[PDB]
């Protein structure tokens, strides 16, 4: 889907550790399936990193 | 406790999914659960046994990942998934052997033995799954103190108790009155007798009484209850109540008048049933009491007229019998019942391995003096290992 | 609950640390913990009482937060502190009176009450403070599933049980034997006597028993054993077990031989002492059997060879007793005792506001009731009556 990590580094550090072939595989179909959490009411918002 | 369920769970499911030729979206989402079982058990050691004869055996993990790149699974795939879980089912067979075999009087809910306490770290909790077994659900239920019940077939909540009470009695033994009953498994079996069959008796009517206290609460339990109580209805010889003598017991059957079964709860009747038969319901009770009574027929043919006479000799005595066995019923403690095999499973493996008589459990683990002493402490120790029993029996037919 | 206990201590704490003149890092951690209290409970609104003459009140949170600029607390700060804690004491009154009041037979350990039903979710859980007391304590140890102890100064374990038993009895009533005993609170007097003083007795031996079943298993109890139960040794007139005819008891007092005091466990011997008086100690039991014997002296001076004829008549009738108080004791379940005052405090609330009697607890609080039959339904009402009852005790004196 969209995906909005929290930081240009952890960015890097998401697609390095994404492009590698030495991470686990539960860990690197993760890395491509978490998911910001955006909530126009309440005023808050979760984002990974 | 519930990692080694968690172990028993990917297990069975990986002998039961990961099969030839099988579509892989069919295991997609249980590789990815046995590939973190993989990586976070390697590079632990363990160590099972040393109790009895249960021998010691150590436990190391250096396994590679399985594939994820097959659309229909190959034999090479199957063949090196049943190396791995053979290995892996070898050892929580172990593991479950090491903890059904020990126990303690401080604190029985904890795993006892070294394997267990290891993978009690949080380092092994990603190890865990989904827990949809009734005793490993209930074991999450009363960890966090929430109400349970286990379902039962049959329950053996009775203990073995075949005795009598003689509420008129002499050395004769030739004018006797009062009840017998065998309480077993799920079944009582009462009659209560008069020799006289009520002839001086207040209006022909002697009155009985029953009551059987139990150690648990039962909870929504099916009853059949039936009269003419079948194994007190024969002629036999009896010891009397310091074994010295034997006294004989002729019995003719009269039907019973006035039922009034009650189940109490704390004292309190929450169900009665008064002359009804056949299957009833009792919804919550911790106390069954049986109130029957023998009335002397009014009206009597000459077949009859001569059993009963109002002088002293009766050659023929008067029985009146109830029959009353549970047939599932939900308790909140751990049992043992006629549907399950965990008893039989826990005794099984103290009794392959030659294990002393520990601090707790009845020698030999009797039943009957283990229900007839129900502690809590005792409680906590069945229920962890009848626990235990589950896993292994999920994974060991 | 953790959160009525957390308003409680933080209502006591702020009566007693915030005060005038102190400084204010003395109650700078306090401050910011009550403002976090009224900033949870502002915009909520609560219903206490409605059962009995309980009056019906409802309450309505809308409060200022506290200043957090001062030195030293002024006059000012201290006034508008105490109609803050002022109101909440009120509040958590009428919330504790509302939830001691209240009982359930399904599952008691859950709140009751619609205002504690209320303060359980997760909106007032930012409440939530240290738990410190001893009842809060085994509240959150055994919502978990832990070992827990409350430890008792004189526990009321044994009900009220004065009675006797005739090993050797006649309509005459001129030569007995058997024991007497008294069960009360925490002391057990219990006194065999023999009319003969074991004339007949083989080896002029006569053996006295006395098995008392215990409730609830206690651990690291104190126990002072005396010798020579003082109620059973005077001359008294006794009414009959049938309570048809009187029988006269003139007691004069041997010393007990081969006193054995066994402390049982699941019918194990935990503990055993022979022939030791003074302060002792039982580690863990539930069962206390007391096997004293009564001898025939055999070397009388004159003075005693007259009391103790051959013949029938027995002016004097030997008497041999012991008596066995618990001091202290440390109980898992929990209990009334000579040092605690929250039984009272359930019973004062409970005869208060003329409060029908449920379906739980017996008429009038009776404790001898309530501990003839302690069902662990009424275990759990009582632990969570009992731990109200003390947050109630921390705030209201
Ligand atoms: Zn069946």
């Amino acid at each position: 889907d969209a995906g909005k990590v929290v930081d240009s580094e952890t960015a890097a550090i998401c697609d390095a550790i994404f492009q590698d072939e030495e991470t686990e595989g539960a860990v690197r179909r993760f890395i491509a399936e978490m998911r910001q959490r955006v909530q126009a009411d309440r005023n808050v918002v979760n984002y990974p990193s | 406790m519930d990692v080694l369920y968690s172990l028993s769970k990917t297990l069975k499911d990986a002998r039961d999914k990961i099969v030839e030729g099988t579509l892989y979206s069919n295991v997609s989402d249980l590789i990815q659960q046995f590939n973190q079982m993989i990586i976070t058990m390697n590079g632990n050691e363990f160590q099972t046994g040393g109790i009895g004869n249960l021998p010691i055996r150590n436990w190391n993990f250096n396994f590679g990942l399985l594939g994820t790149t097959l659309l229909n699974l190959d034999a090479n795939y199957v063949e090196t998934a049943r190396n791995t879980i053979d290995y892996f089912v070898d050892f929580v067979d172990n593991v479950c052997m090491d903890e059904m075999v020990r126990e303690s009087q401080r604190n029985g809910i904890a795993p006892q033995s070294d394997s267990l306490r290891k993978l009690s770290a949080i380092k092994f909790k990603r190890i865990n799954f989904d827990n949809s077994s009734e005793y490993i659900e209930n074991w999450n239920l009363q960890n966090r103190r929430q109400r349970t019940g286990f379902t039962f077939h049959k329950p053996n909540i009775f203990p073995y108790s075949a005795s009598f009470t003689l509420n008129r009695s002499q050395p004769a033994h030739d004018n006797l009155m009062g009840t017998m009953w065998l309480n077993a498994g799920s079944e009582i079996q009462v009659a209560g007798f008069d020799y006289s069959c009520a002839i001086n008796a207040p209006a022909n009517i002697q009155q009985f009484e029953h009551i059987v206290p139990l150690r648990r609460v039962l909870t929504t339990a099916t009853i059949t209850l039936l009269p003419d109580a079948e194994r007190f209805s024969f002629p036999r010889v009896i010891n009397s109540a310091d074994g010295a003598t034997t006294w004989f017991f002729n019995p003719v059957i009269l039907r019973p008048n006035n039922v009034e079964v009650e189940f109490l709860l704390n004292g309190q009747i929450i169900n009665t049933y008064q002359a009804r038969f056949g299957t009833i319901v009792a919804r919550n009770f911790d106390t069954i009491r049986l109130s029957f009574q023998l009335m002397r027929p009014p009206n009597m043919t000459p077949a009859v007229a001569v059993l009963f006479p109002n002088a002293q000799p009766f050659e023929h005595h008067a029985t009146v019998g109830l029959t009353l066995r549970i047939e599932s019923a939900v308790c909140e403690s751990v049992l043992a019942d006629a549907s399950e095999t965990l008893l039989a499973n826990v005794t099984s493996v103290r009794q392959e391995y030659a294990i002393p008589v520990g601090p707790v459990f009845p020698p030999g683990m009797n039943w009957t003096d283990l229900i007839t002493n129900y502690s809590p402490s005792r409680e906590d120790n069945l229920q962890r290992v009848f626990t235990v029993a589950s896993i292994r029996s999920m994974l060991i037919k």
